[PDB]
């Protein structure tokens, strides 16, 4: 449910505390190393926006490269 | 799942939910219109230019802000339902009225639910809300097999 | 602008109405050899019309008794 | 004095009452209003005298406000002498003038009667069983010009709020105004205050009003009776009730 | 297939459809149900205020796409099928705008300056609604649209005969439009 909430916050096409939450999610994904979590996040994004949005986020110069596994 | 037969009340409720949620306001809108009538009843000329002016005269802070809140509720509900009122509602309404959104600069007459002029809008909303409530109540009666109508 | 027509319809609904007999018409016609007096009488009739339209009353009640006793419309 | 205003009011009472229409469709109201007004418009007891005085005062106020919207309000006599229709309708010049003043006063008297006699108020002045506090508060409110704000108007509908029956009267004078006034003071205290302090602030604001000080002068058993009457009137103004046991 | 002809008129020959009725419209239910009565002078009455005892439009009448939160169908069709029909209509209208903008500016009510963008936004809102309804991913939704278009391409050789098509290629009236809607939904 936390990852879903982050996926929604990211799917939007601008508040500080939401960014605090996304940062905490980023730290949790990096710390725990159960990459399954990021797979779910990627999957959720595809459900909402589509595969091309995610492919775009994988490209260089992007702020959300942490969403992806290694 | 063939809900119309198997579940008519749920079916109708789901169909009209978007608008039925707005039925909750009608106590407030009715109170507003009733107080406006009380103030303006027996008055012949109405010299108020807009809502902003009317509020500015009722500038006492408590009263100003209560009236403002109530008018905001009315304007929101109108803005949402207006395109439905343009076709359904049993009260005919020129397209110009429903065409654009309303704001505090709108004419004041829109709030007075007289049977002529822009006040038909105040009447129409009150009527169309009532319809929704009544209509779903009918469905329950049609499945109650009883005559508890009070 | 007074819509006397509505008052008349209300009264007719509430009470009966009948035309003036020729005798009464000639009598009032003879008595009212003055515009002022006509206006006075007509004002009493207008007040009575209003009250009757609202409340009503006995179609056979004499108008003078009604105005003087009930409406206390002396003076 | 210049003119016998008491007689002119008494002459215009029937026409004014005749202008009044009620929502509840209580047919027999206007006749009783006529009787009540002809009884009250006297200088027999101090209550009638004060009622008449306050009526005359409020009429003068309305007339002054209307006059301040017209040019040369002193030239009214002249204007009447310029109206052949009025002259021939009246016959004499004195009568023309008398009718002019009657025509001016009738609408305003009708409006004021619509305000004072909203539900059954006037019975309280006349019913001899009416307690003293009721008559005192009735005349206090009627005399006040900022509490009983009566706006000018240039068919009159008597805004009955209760569904009371015939010849019945609100248990408290001007219960509708008192309720509206207390609700206004509530709104003001609420926005001026936080959820706490609003009770004490609202009670203080009220106590400082003229009406609050007046009711504060009522001591002992009268005050209890007052509160009881207001409770009943309050319910009838708020809630529709089917029976007296309820 | 003749069923396609209205949409084709929108796409390639919009000028003809100027006064045509489009599925992208609601109707006046009051005229169709044939309470408030009305006086001869035009004011309602449940006499009062005097003492004396069609609203349906042509063309595209849906306004700003932002308002399109939910889909409602009064003609008994399932919201999903009406949504898909409306989406096909918007695609045809976009094609027509590509052919001639002025035609769509005439057909759109209230008028607009950018038909293409307006129709794009409506289409996007349609897709959002479809997603909410069926509950599939965005790509699966677009797939549903392609599947329907494919069905329509296939259902001509089997539907070019034995048909009961009570509609005109220009949807000159309200009933013609309703009938076309029902056949499409079928
Ligand atoms: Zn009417």
């Amino acid at each position: 449910l936390c990852l879903d909430r982050a996926a929604d916050f990211l799917s939007e096409p601008m508040a500080k505390e939401k960014q605090c939450y996304l940062q905490q999610v980023k730290q949790f994904c990096i710390r725990v190393e159960n990459d399954w979590h990021r797979v779910y996040l990627v999957r959720k994004l595809s459900s909402q926006r589509g595969m091309e949005f995610v492919q775009g986020l994988s490209k260089p110069g992007r702020p959300h490269q942490w969403v992806f596994p290694k | 799942k063939n809900g119309k037969e198997r579940v008519p009340i749920l079916w109708h409720f789901l169909q009209k939910e978007a608008e039925l949620r707005l039925v909750k306001f009608l106590p407030e809108i009715l109170a507003l219109q009733r107080d406006l009538v009380k103030q303006f009843q027996n008055v012949q000329q109405v010299e108020y230019s807009s809502i902003r002016g009317f509020l500015s005269k009722h500038s006492s802070d408590g009263l100003r802000q209560l009236l403002h809140n109530r008018i905001t509720v009315f304007l929101s509900t109108w803005n949402k339902l207006r395109r439905s009122l343009e076709t359904n509602g049993e009260i005919n309404l020129p397209k110009d009225y429903c065409s654009t959104d309303l704001d505090l600069d709108t004419e004041f007459e829109i709030l007075l639910p007289r049977r002529r002029g822009l006040g038909l809008c105040a009447t129409a909303l009150v009527s169309y809300l009532i319809r929704l409530h009544n209509e779903i109540v009918y469905a329950v009666e049609k499945l109650s097999k009883e005559n508890n109508s009070y | 602008d007074w819509n006397y027509e509505h008052l008349f319809m209300d009264i007719k609904n509430k009470m009966a109405q009948d035309s003036l007999p020729s005798s009464v018409i000639s009598a009032i016609s003879g008595q009212l050899q003055s515009y002022s007096d006509a206006c006075e009488v007509l004002s009493v009739v207008e007040v009575t019309l209003g009250f009757l339209s609202t409340a009503g009353g006995d179609p056979n009640m004499q108008l003078n008794v009604y105005t003087q006793d009930i409406l206390q419309m002396g003076d | 004095s210049i003119l016998d205003t008491t007689r002119l009011l008494r002459s215009c009472v029937q026409s004014a009452v005749g202008m009044l229409r009620d929502q509840n469709e209580s047919c027999t109201r206007n006749m009783r209003r006529v009787v009540l007004l002809l009884g009250l418009l006297n200088e027999d007891d101090a209550c009638h005298a004060s009622f008449l005085r306050v009526s005359k005062m409020r009429l003068s106020v309305f007339l002054k406000k209307q006059e301040e919207s017209q040019f040369h309000p002193l030239e009214w006599l002249a204007r009447e002498a310029c109206n052949q229709d009025a002259l021939q309708e009246a016959g004499t010049f004195r009568h023309t003038l008398w009718k002019r003043v009657q025509g001016a006063v009738t609408p305003l008297l009708a409006s004021m009667i619509s305000f004072i006699d909203r539900d059954g108020n006037l019975e309280l002045l006349t019913r001899p069983d009416t307690p003293p506090w009721a008559r005192d508060l009735w005349m206090f409110i009627f005399s006040d010009t900022m509490l009983l704000n009566i706006p000018l108007v240039m068919y009159i509908v008597v805004q009955n709020h209760m569904n009371l029956s015939e010849n019945a009267s609100n248990n408290v004078p001007f219960s509708w105004k008192i309720k509206d006034y207390l609700e206004e003071l509530w709104v003001q205290a609420q926005y001026i205050t936080d959820a706490e302090g609003l009770p004490k602030k609202f009670v203080d604001i009220f106590q400082q009003t003229p009406l609050g000080r007046f009711l504060a002068q009522l001591h002992g058993e009268p005050q209890q009776e007052l509160l009881q009457c207001y409770l009943k009137d309050f319910i009838l103004l708020t809630m529709r009730v089917s029976t007296e046991e309820e | 297939n003749e069923l396609l002809e209205p949409l084709k008129n929108l796409a390639f020959s919009p000028a003809t459809m100027a006064h045509a009725f489009l599925p992208t419209m609601p109707e006046d239910l009051l005229a169709q149900a044939r309470h408030w009565y009305t006086c001869p002078n035009g004011h309602p009455c449940s006499c009062i205020d005097c003492h004396a005892p069609d609203r349906t439009q042509t063309g595209h009448v849906l306004g700003n796409p932002q308002r399109r939160d939910v889909v409602t169908c009064d003609r008994g069709l399932p919201p999903v099928v009406f949504l898909l029909i409306r989406l096909l209509t918007h695609l045809a209208l976009l094609l027509g705008a590509s052919q001639s903008s002025q035609a769509l500016i005439n057909i759109i009510k209230p008028p607009v300056r950018d038909p293409k963008g307006f129709l794009q936004q409506h289409i996007l809102k349609d897709l959002e609604q479809l997603a909410k309804m069926l509950g599939h991913s965005a790509d699966e939704t677009i797939g549903v649209v392609h599947l329907v278009l494919r069905r329509l391409l296939q259902e001509q050789h089997q539907l070019s005969s034995r048909r009961l098509l009570n509609f005109d290629t220009e949807l000159s009236t309200k009933e013609m439009r309703n009938n076309w809607e029902k056949e499409i939904a079928a």
